[PDB]
């Protein structure tokens, strides 16, 4: 099996996308049919990172800083 | 929504994902409310309400996916918004919130194209006749009565089986009568959705009522649009005259999703960021639901509780915005009881007083106080033995465990488990067989009879299986 | 004599425990108003200073 | 007597805007200067109806979405 690199200087943009990222994979074997499973933690991180990014995006701030993309990311 | 040749192009402005900046001919646009497609790579694409700004630019948005964008664009206008092809047909096919026969299409041919955005007050028009929904329900109706066309709240919760209460109305609709409704789910794990599919087999009714649902796997503009949508398609039957009730979703993911589009909107959100006008919002909802003179709407909702938070804004509306309320108690069930609800803990207004009749709300209003001997006598007892319990403590407590078992009832829909043919319930049979009962009449009886049994006059047949 | 003393003694004590126990309660759904106020209140201070921060 | 329509889908123009609008009336007797009476509450409806309004005013509200406009408005 092949786990992710994530690292703590990973450029927010991996990070943001990280798992976002780890999406593509799973979908050969699931879509080649194979089954597989991944773990997920609480990275968390990814919320001053998407967002922190979205304050230099100018975007508009949610909750805790962080609009309800979770929601849509999750 | 355009009677559509050309319908032009404008070009897209500035584009952050959902927010689409674009503009159209100098001279016009269509409402808000009214809208445009453009075809993009593979597919058209409309985008919601553009509110209103310059240049022909203006502000709007969509459910669907922005990927692959191009800086000029051009999309054909729509103009008279939201014409959507539902027909009777429907009953049983599921579609996608485009109409798109969603499931293994159906196919599902429809005559009737109308927009949802279709207000639905008129003054004075609704019969003023104040008609009460019969339910058959041996304690949901019988303990509580329902009003034709009314709004009701819903407690209860997993491992309720709520789908049991449907199938039960779903026995209870054409069983009852010729109206039938449908209900969608929107915002919701899937798994449950197809097994309800399957349940629909199982139940095998599923024609007389059909939905696209939500899942929660969709984008919001898609999602808070849906309700115009139901809207529209009852307005159908009850359009059609016909009377009906549909069951509805968590709100607050309704609501909620008001806030995200307020951000969206980039609005300052209402206050512990609510949708500003949410509440005109729910205007349009609670305000939809109405028994017309030649038809009625009654539905029932549970939202999502949210903390179990009163102080809610949301729980406000619902308070507000409630005119009726389920409960369920897995303890209750728990008892082992088919019927999981909160017999306590049951209040319609409706329901209420005399001018709601008087004698039903004698048995009634008695009925109360039984609850409340068996509240206090069920409970003082593990305290200490009961011999000290005068008798009329005890007779009370067999009338109580009895009268208790005595609710519980056969169903129809049941029988595919066990067979279990069930009945509808009947009014002055129940009042009847209760008031009777409660007068301790025909004392004698076994108590295990009278668990998951028939009427009165059949237990009292049991009494003879006794 | 002695004994009937003690026997209500107990019992007597054992009465005492239950309604002392229910009163609290009450305090509790008091203190859960509080709470309740009080999650009002961070959603306020929070929210004006989330129009604040919004700035 | 009579008592004037006020409905849900009423807008703060007629929402906000009603009760206050409602009052004139009177003048007919008190200003006839005959007494007469008059029943309204729930006004706190107007309160976050007028609140919306202060969104367009786009003026910082205060507590519980609140101007002084009450004062000025009572």
């Amino acid at each position: 099996t092949i786990v992710v690199v994530a690292t703590a200087s990973e450029s927010a943009a991996l990070q943001y996308l990280a798992p976002y990222a780890g999406a593509a994979m799973g979908e050969y074997f699931r879509d080649r049919g194979e089954d597989a499973l991944i773990i997920y933690d609480d990275l968390s991180k990814q919320a001053v990172a998407y967002r922190q990014i979205s304050l230099l995006l100018r975007r508009p701030p949610g909750r805790e800083a962080f609009p309800g993309d979770v929601f849509y990311l999750h | 929504h355009h009677h559509h040749h050309g319908m032009a192009t404008g070009k897209i402005v500035q584009v952050i994902g959902a927010v689409v900046d674009v503009e159209f001919p100098q001279d016009a646009v269509p409402r808000v409310y009214d809208a445009l497609e453009v075809q993009n790579g593979n597919e058209r694409l409309v985008l919601e309400v553009q509110q209103q700004l310059g240049g022909g630019i203006v502000r709007t948005i969509a459910m669907g996916s922005s990927d692959g964008l191009r800086r000029g664009l051009d999309v054909k206008d729509l103009e008279h918004p939201i014409e959507v092809p539902v027909g009777k047909a429907t009953l049983g096919r599921i579609m996608n919130v485009l109409g798109e026969p969603v499931d293994m299409k159906g196919e599902i041919g429809e005559e009737e194209r109308w927009a949802i955005h279709r207000a639905a007050p008129s003054y004075e028009e609704l019969s003023n006749s104040q008609e009460l929904l019969e339910t058959g329900i041996k304690v949901i109706d019988l303990m509580a009565p329902f009003a034709k066309g009314g709004k009701v709240g819903l407690f209860g919760g997993a491992g309720v089986g709520k789908t049991v209460n449907m199938m039960e109305l779903i026995r209870n609709i054409a069983i009852e009568h010729s109206g039938y409704s449908v209900f969608a789910g929107v915002g919701e794990r899937t798994r449950e959705g197809n097994d309800f599919y399957h349940e629909m087999t199982d139940s095998n009714v599923i024609d007389k009522v059909s939905l696209v649902y939500g899942q929660m796997n969709e984008p919001p503009g898609n999602r808070l649009r849906v309700a115009l949508t139901g809207l529209t398609m009852a307005e159908k039957f009850r359009d059609e005259g016909r009377d009906v009730l549909l069951f509805v979703d968590n709100i607050y993911r309704y609501t909620l999703a008001g806030t995200e589009v307020s951000a969206l909107l980039g609005r300052m959100p209402s206050a512990v960021g609510y949708q500003p006008t949410l509440a005109e919002e729910m205007g349009v909802l609670q305000e939809r639901i109405t028994s017309t003179k030649t038809g009625s709407i009654t539905s029932v909702q549970a939202v999502y509780v949210p903390a179990d938070d009163l102080t809610d804004p949301s729980p406000a509306t619902t308070f507000a915005h409630l005119d009726a309320t389920v409960v369920l108690s897995r303890q209750i069930a728990s008892l082992g009881i088919y019927p999981a609800v909160d017999p306590l803990d049951s209040t319609s207004r409706q329901l209420d007083p005399l001018v709601v009749g008087q004698e039903h709300y004698d048995t009634a209003r008695g009925v109360q106080s039984i609850l409340q001997r068996y509240q206090e006598l069920k409970d003082i007892i593990a305290i200490l033995g009961m011999d000290e319990l005068s008798e009329e403590d005890k007779l009370v407590v067999a009338r109580a465990r009895k009268i208790q078992r005595f609710l519980s009832q056969p169903f129809f829909v049941a029988e595919v488990f066990t067979g279990s043919p069930g009945k509808y319930v009947s009014l002055k049979d129940t009042i009847r067989g209760f008031k009777g009962i409660m007068e301790g009449e025909y004392d004698h009886l076994p108590e295990q009879a009278f668990y998951m049994v028939g009427s009165i006059e059949e237990a009292v047949e049991k009494a003879k299986k006794l | 004599g002695v004994v009937e003393n003690l026997a209500s003694e107990q019992a007597a004590r054992m009465v005492a425990m239950k309604a002392a126990t229910d009163n609290g309660g009450s305090l509790i759904k008091e203190l859960q108003l509080v709470y309740n106020k009080a999650r009002q209140a961070s959603i306020t201070q929070e929210l004006t200073e989330i129009v604040s921060g919004a700035a």
